[PDB]
């Protein structure tokens, strides 16, 4: 297997900036007989099929804007956007075809904005869910930036990892922020064995985590 | 005008088999290789294999050698992929892509994608749970235990559009769960009613859940 | 049953189906006619498949496949009888152009699986 390494995984850009992303291979993709590098670049917007941008490392496909440019040879390759645009916000995959075919993990472009702390809200299990035997504690973390954030659950002070499910929104089209939903699901008996349920959010906008909690007894 | 038309969305039980199709039109079907690409939800692209319709020659990613079987019918200009022994790992979107060049150089045309979901569950309507708890207050709605996707969530029949975050559904224990939050001024709730509207067309179900103060 | 010499001699006169652009100078091959003569009807009708190796624009000299022959009016003339026609549009090229004046080999496949080089350019 030829291994495809793309960097960075995520790239925060501003409109009009010069943007460069790299793709590195475990072995040379240069074919000596034709002197072509069997590497291509593909763009994928959410909910759409991938579209080719560059092939043969540096040949732009007909219909692709001139702002996209591929370069490199052998094992190091580069895709450059001379002036990143709003429509250029997507995931960019490099792909080799020298020996079999392999896609890279991709490089995602996101709109850069000022950092924003999340608005955290915690919710007890509803009475209707408790009649079914389940208990889900919900934590909303809304409108924060950057996307990276750590959320941990603590019952009566003790951290809990199992039974936790997370869900992120895509970058908001209005204010370029992210939102997350964290749901700790326990059995009704387990939920009734403890009192305090807290949701702790660690974000780069503050040194001390954001704490939201409720006591089952009150 | 080159067009690749794939089969509709598919549901299947574990250990079963499915066969997808990719209808090709606008070009000589036998002069280009047909490739298939897998994309799990939230993850990147993964090459499965290709078939040369001229001679039925196939090449596979060894990960899919036992899983996938590529075939092609020249008379109908249709490429097929058979997936066997389906597991939860196979739930993904599968693309068919036409490849340019005697040797594979690039994919010039893609299909729209065939969505595969592997689950032992049949059509299940959702359970809708209210999420009740400053100048603003955040209310919520938990849609849990439904199958298959999708469900849609509105607030007050669309009268509440700003300050709404509906989160992507997660598949756990063969059933889907999603949540939706709405933020309103504290002068509006609980003084005025805030209602969660959940639709699940797969089960022909519409649920209206009033968020009542706890 | 025709011998190998009769088969090869039946494919000695051939014409290329070409499309030429005088403005750009580019030329494209569509196929190849094998001419019907007074003493070649048997050997031509005995061959049914043709293997072709052509020079692709970017992939180079490659085997483009072994396809059944076609029966077309010789030189596209309706007043002329149908003859063996190697239709290059039905072979595998990956969409690459076949270089017109570069290396090209055509082999005739007999029903008992003999292959004879009948065209060489």
């Amino acid at each position: 297997d030829i291994v495809m390494s793309q960097s960075p995984s995520l790239l925060a850009v501003s409109a009009g900036e010069k943007v460069t992303m790299s793709c590195k291979s475990s072995q040379s993709l240069l074919n000596s007989r034709t002197r072509k590098n069997y590497l291509a670049w593909y763009q994928q917007k959410p909910g759409q099929s991938p579209k080719v941008l560059i092939y043969w490392a540096s040949t732009r496909e007909s219909g692709v804007p001139d702002r996209f440019t591929g370069s490199g040879s052998g094992t190091d390759f580069t895709l450059t956007i001379s002036s990143v645009q709003a429509e250029d916000l997507a995931v960019y995959y490099c792909k080799q075809s020298y020996n079999l075919l392999t896609f890279g993990a991709g490089t995602k472009l996101e709109l850069k904005r000022a950092d924003a702390a999340p608005t955290v809200s915690i919710f007890p299990p509803s009475s209707e869910q408790l009649t079914s035997g389940g208990a889900s504690v919900v934590c909303f973390l809304n409108n924060f930036y950057p996307k990276d954030i750590n959320v941990k659950w603590k019952i009566d002070g003790s951290e809990r990892q199992n039974g936790v499910l997370n869900s992120w929104t895509d970058q908001d089209s209005k204010d370029s922020t992210y939102s997350m939903s964290s749901t700790l699901t326990l059995t009704k008996d387990e939920y009734e064995r403890h009192n305090s349920y807290t949701c702790e959010a660690t974000h780069k906008t503050s040194t001390s985590p954001i704490v939201k909690s409720f006591n089952r007894n009150e | 005008q080159v067009q690749l038309q794939q089969s509709g969305a598919e549901l299947a039980r574990p250990g079963a088999s499915v066969k997808m199709s990719c209808k090709a039109s606008g070009y000589t079907f036998t002069s280009y290789t047909m490739h298939w690409v897998k994309q799990r939800p939230g993850q990147g692209l993964e090459w499965i294999g290709y078939i040369n319709p001229s001679n039925d020659y196939t090449s596979y990613n060894q990960k899919f050698k036992d899983k996938a079987t590529l075939t092609a019918d020249k008379s109908s200009s249709t490429a097929y992929m058979q997936l066997s022994s389906l597991t939860s790992e196979d739930s993904a979107v599968y693309y068919c892509a036409r490849c340019w060049g005697y040797d594979p150089y690039y994919f010039d045309y893609w299909g729209q994608g065939t969505t595969l979901t592997v689950s032992s569950a049949s059509t299940t309507p959702p359970s809708v749970y209210p999420l009740a708890p400053n100048s603003m207050v955040t209310l919520g709605c938990l849609v849990k235990g439904y199958f298959p996707e999708p469900v849609t969530v509105t607030w007050n029949s669309g009268s509440l559009s700003s300050g709404v975050h509906t989160f992507p559904a997660v598949l756990q224990s063969d059933l889907y769960t999603l949540s939706s939050s709405v933020t309103v001024p504290s002068s509006t709730w609980p003084s005025e009613t805030v209602t969660c509207n959940v639709a699940h067309p797969a089960s022909s179900t519409k649920v209206d859940k009033k968020i009542v103060p706890r | 049953i025709p011998t190998d010499q009769e088969i090869m001699d039946a494919h000695k006169i051939y014409f290329a189906d070409l499309n030429f652009n005088p403005s750009t100078g580019n030329t494209y091959i569509n196929g190849m006619y094998f001419a019907p003569t007074q003493t070649n009807k048997e050997a031509l009708d005995y061959i049914q498949k043709y293997r072709v190796e052509a020079t692709l624009q970017y992939s180079g000299f490659k085997d483009i496949g072994t396809k059944d022959k076609e029966m077309r009016n010789y030189l596209g003339d309706p007043n002329q009888p149908k003859t063996n026609y190697v239709n290059l549009r039905s072979y595998f090229t990956g969409g690459e152009n076949i270089m017109t004046y570069k290396k090209l080999r055509i082999y005739a496949i007999t029903p008992d699986d003999r292959e004879l080089l009948v065209l060489s350019v």
